[PDB]
């Protein structure tokens, strides 16, 4: 296919490319082709364009373990958007190798969710919301190196980010020129 | 569709009913559909207008129920302990969720059930899922929680059981037959059939 | 549907109604749709009436119903039961589920048929899929085999059959003519047609 | 979609009524739908309450039915049979099915049709498929089979035609003229147009 | 969706009415859907009440109908012919398919239309498939070919046209001006405009 | 939905109407929703109504309709002609395709409009696709012909033009305010506020 | 879903009513849906019959509209403006699109809104796609440019306005609370609160 | 669904009534669905209506209401505030949304509720989406925070708060009991049982 | 034109360069279609060669139990070792799964997450059918448990009680409750 | 494609999968494949996986006739669950080489099915089902050796059986084990 062909050679480029919803079918062919790639060739780095208004919570914490893992460097480059997951993995790019192309937009949020049935279960996914909650902002505090109260505050609501802005703010290291 | 209307003769005149209305006349109300929010403000301004009609005569509540929500049964269970009379609940066939809670909110001596009722008892369900944000998830479980203690807590009020225990009980699904509601402390008597044959017993 | 209504001349006054009015002046209650609970209301809310009206009075129940949910059943039968007067079941056509438990019901000596009806009898069913967790779905079993066992146990009290073979018959469905309903003991008597001809 | 209502003088008093009325007024029962339990039900009531109201007049059932529930027939059918008055079945436009042996169920002597009616006959069918165990299939066609035959006795029973040719002539449907319905045995007679 | 109602005066009371009940208590009636069952035994009902209500006086049909089922037209059509008094046919607007018989279907000298009225005749249509065994399709057709012949059979008694002509004329769909539906006999006269000018 | 009722004294005794009534009660017929089959006999059976309750008193149709079927337009024309009484129209606000012609076709002299009212002409449309065999589909065009004729034919007795310059200007749909709707001869009069705080 | 109705003592008599035939009673017609044509007619009768019922005395119109049909808009505009009577209008919360020239449109000293209400005005929208050949499409434009001119033209008229200046401030939606609204012409006073305290 | 109606005796004569017909006899209006503009339009013409019936007593409005629409909220709000009489405001079950601001606006000392009721406060919400051009986003946006600091402006007037600090605590949801509520200043005293036991 | 199907499509070529590196993915909702291809591919591997670990990477919200079975019967039958990682989320059959690996060589990667919980399920027809159902719900439930217990070393009385409702597992504690051997991290 | 090419290398190794609701598509394919490698090689078996929820009665007896006219055995793998026309194909597997894993779960029923039409045809369709019935009730006796009289008493309602258990009923031949394979 052509579309498939296109990034088929660039997969051989050692870049892939984040451009949906993260699903846990986007995410497994993600985690598969930096699991490709590490063995390939452990050594050089692999290149993640992002370009995603963000997805599953658990969907997105297989490709960060998955990137965390692997014996090379991951380079984050945010073209567009990145959002929700899609900033976090941005932001989770090895340190010094996370890169906004200019015009990019980074949107920082907390997480969404559903609540669905008996009170015992409600209980029960609400103890899971605060964990999960507290853990993402733990990661996003260390990311960008910004304190875990400030994470949490900004992210209550929609917070956005020009290239600029993100730079200053941590999520990204350098913006990129020309 | 076939609820047929009748007349009353009398010497002050003559007057067209339904069975629910002459149901009404002799104040009672019956509680028969799911416990929505519109049916339970039909509840309540019955009950209201029942106490503004003749604040001392019994109230008597028909009870049929499939079940409803927690968020009207509190209105309903307020109203019900509020007014001036007497509220007389009696299960008919079934009373399940809420209308259980209402069937045993009845004032004390005067709750029922016929014999082969059926009384179910069960803890604040929700489907339906809530979409949102973290933050507006953990108010929604903790309004949840809040509503399933305050539940039990009015149970154990009214069935003379400690609170800990109906929530333990009420976990899960509860059925009753009536004999075991009645020990549950949730009516007060089984009614016996007054059937003018079965009368030589 | 057309049902027309009608004028009845008296020295009293003079009154419009139905034939399901009329035959609610008669202390006819008709039992013709599906028991679903909002009927089966109509029904106890028809019969507490009537007891009130007149307590000392026959209540007569026309059956001509496909069939009906378990829950209600219960609810009207202990309603029929309940109340003051005898009850006088009357199976014109089809008596099917729990309309056959009802008929059944009726006080003895006064359960009939018209010949061709018919009567059918079987165990709870459930169409509809429920759907849970395990726990869940064994409490919902032990409440069907409840149900079922008290459906059983109450044909067995009005038919003068054994609990046991009553379960035996209505595992699958049973389909019973009206002489074979009486022989059941399902009705007392099959109504003889009294037409002047 | 509108049926007009009026009104009738007389020194008693005024009352309003529609067509429908007014035939029930007269002891006219009109059976025009679908033969669906809901109606039948209907016509029941009507009939049973006819019978209450002046046991010896006649009741006569205006028929222009598509056709109906075998399940529902039967209860009619018994009903007629059962109430004390005579009934006189008129066929006005179509007699289909069920309605078709209702029509042939009227007392004898008074079964009418108007000339160009049409009666259609024809074994119980059963569309919607019905799903199942076979065991519980089996019992179903057993019970068709058993509502079959009834309704081939029946028909033969007022007819005065043999049970065996009914079945033989209803594998099919069949469709008669009101002259044809005659020779069959289904009415009596044949509405002559009463003009001037 | 509104249709006024209105009051009359007199001596002897005060009486509430529509125009249709207006219209019937002249013995009128208003023959303005499709002829489906449903109507067409409003039809009848309203034909047969009239008669019995006063058999000597003349009834009016008033005709604006877009077609209907063959199964109810003859029906309507026996009807009609039927009872005691005199049919009046009046299309005052468009007299089509089934409506077109029973426009023409009135007692002779009494069928009448509006000039810019519109007859239309055409055979027996069925749209939808009706799906079966050969066996079943082959009885069908030829009810719908004695259905066919009756149509035109009665036309032709009306319209003292030859079966076989009409059969020719209503192969395909045929539409006649008022003018032209006097010329083929299917009414009498051409209602001229009575205005005081 | 809202539509009140009220009750008007008097000596002889006192009546419940609404506003359609009490408009009915006065002999005015509201023709103001499409012109669908239905609604077109409701309003014949008004005007037969009318004229039978009393034949010398003049009817009016007040009329704000966005248009109808060309099928029920000719009878309601015929029974406006053809009833004794003189019909007088009034457009409140609209009278578009059909109910442009009938606006038109009131008895001479009686023809109104409200100043901002708006009178639409155009030829009979058919949305819906009509499928069938090319002789059906041929006879199906004949008779749109027809009607077509008849419609420029009905406008040209009542306007005075010709009912070729008719056919040329409704083409294409054609919009007249008042004025311009009572120089083409549909309307006789525009209306003139009658509101008291005048002199 | 719920209006209840009630009963007004007298030595006459009786009489049963509701909030909104009470409302008509004291001539006042409330204007609270989408202006859609149906309710449009509804509007223009019952001006129409106050004004036959009494034509010197004021009619009020009550106004809570989220805005409706440029087409209707103006045929009420037309009967306010015709009838005899004085209109007063007052907004009770909203007068959006159509409603706001109405309000504006009634008679001068007469305009009036509560203190939170809020005017909104906009040209007219066409929101559905009116598919066609340029031809017909430009001849919808043209219209629809005639349209919006008589909207303001008519608005011009009402707040002492220039035409002009009513295009400009109207190209995009505009809002004005109730004093804003003043000012701008729409009314002529903001109603107080008149409680007892 | 069932509601039934009754009949009072009195020497007057006999009248036939509903409960909520009976409770607007006693200047009761129930406030019970979801505030959308037709039911505001309701409780407005009631509220006008029982003003006019009778300036100086007191009116009551009993709330029960799972929320609604801000833009009919302010309308309601004004009315109440506009007319003679006094209002009392009673909160059965629920009040949220624009409901709790209602309760919280009655007039001051006769703001109620009942024991287990609940009070839920939040900012103007906007389920679906709106679409459009971007000045028209603008727009709508300004409009809507305009609606936003109004309705935390009038909820601090009558709750004696800061308007700020309503901002605050209304971010997002926000639940009170009855005796919260009471602490907030949206009521002024909670229903007692009257129970004679 | 030039490369196409070496491996059809983009996705379906990543995964077959995997397969042969002896690395399979459960990634979905357990169906009959995806059991029925992991227990090929597991077929397909033992028989290349029977003495090579397979890995087994697990991204799954659970699903269907008899379906689940069949891959676990598969997993035990193989001649080689099958190690299992939990990668974002293992729950319900991705968890037994997951914990039926080969003992030792079950992995958790850091931010996953285990949920353990009773199975799901229906109840369909007659009373009668609904008594057989119910009799199947019982054998399940306490082999499921068994089994459960089994993997993690928990007593099968407090794999009963934890699985009552949704029990949730960090990486850690999923690693202390014995669902799992190891945690990655490097 | 991905999922295929695991199939085909799996049916170069006389390997072949029922692994859904038996239709008449994929008995045809499953006849075909059999054809296929009888024709490749007659003499070798297949073996044959089933996790099958069951189907079609009709395309099933396709599959069985099949079966029993190649040339060669077949031997039948139950995993996971073979139930309804899924444990008859099972059970059809050449004597002495019908496995079971030990997990898997089977399921004997009688047949379902529809009624409809004219009374005529209702009748027709049920003298068919009293045919079905018996033959395939004979046929689950043969394969199982237990009597006719059980397997209709047994299969009235939904029969459940544990690998143990169908084992013993007769079934299956042997039950599979361990990493070094084993049987019963």
């Amino acid at each position: 296919s052509l579309t498939d062909s296109v990034y088929e050679r660039l997969l051989s480029e050692r870049i892939i490319f984040l451009g949906s919803e993260v699903n846990d079918e986007i995410a497994n062919r993600l985690c598969a082709q930096i699991l490709l790639l590490a063995a390939e060739d452990a050594s050089k780095d692999i290149s993640l364009y992002i370009n995603s208004p963000g997805g599953s919570i658990s969907a997105g914490m297989a490709i960060y373990d998955t990137m965390v893992l692997a014996p090379c460097d991951i380079a984050t480059y945010a073209m567009g958007m990145a959002a929700s997951m899609g900033e976090f993995l941005l932001a989770a790019g090895t340190k010094g190798k996370r890169y906004a192309l200019p015009h990019a937009r980074i949107l920082m949020h907390q997480p969404l969710g559903g609540v669905t049935g008996s009170a015992a279960d409600i209980a029960i996914q609400a103890e899971q919301f605060a964990v999960i909650k507290k853990e993402m902002f733990r990661l996003n505090a260390e990311f960008t190196g910004q304190p875990i109260e400030r994470i949490e505050a900004d992210s209550d609501r929609d917070r956005w980010f020009t290239a600029a802005e993100a730079l200053e703010y941590g999520f990204v290291d350098h913006i990129i020129t020309r | 569709y076939i609820l047929p209307s009748f007349i009353e003769h009398s010497s002050f005149g003559v007057k067209e009913s339904n069975p629910y209305n002459k149901l009404f006349e002799e104040r009672i109300i019956f509680l028969g559909v799911q416990v929505d929010d519109a049916s339970a403000n039909d509840i309540m301004a019955q009950l209201l207008v029942l106490e503004s009609l003749d604040p001392d005569r019994d109230i008597t509540m028909y009870i049929n129920s499939p079940g409803g929500g927690f968020t009207s049964l509190m209105a309903i269970y307020d109203t019900m302990q509020y007014v001036r009379a007497d509220i007389q609940t009696v299960c008919l066939g079934q009373a399940a969720s809420a209308a259980a809670v209402l069937l045993a909110a009845g004032t004390p001596g005067k709750r029922m059930a016929l014999p082969n009722a059926r009384v179910l008892i069960h803890q604040p369900s929700l489907s339906g899922v809530i979409q949102g944000q973290f933050s507006d998830l953990e108010i929604q479980a903790a309004e949840i929680e809040r509503m399933r203690t305050l539940m039990e807590t009015t149970l154990a009020r009214h069935t003379g059981k400690d609170a800990g225990v109906i929530r333990k009980d009420t976990d899960r699904d509860k059925i009753l037959t009536a004999e075991e509601a009645k020990d549950y402390g949730i009516i007060d008597t089984v009614l016996e059939y007054r059937k003018l044959s079965a009368q030589t017993a």
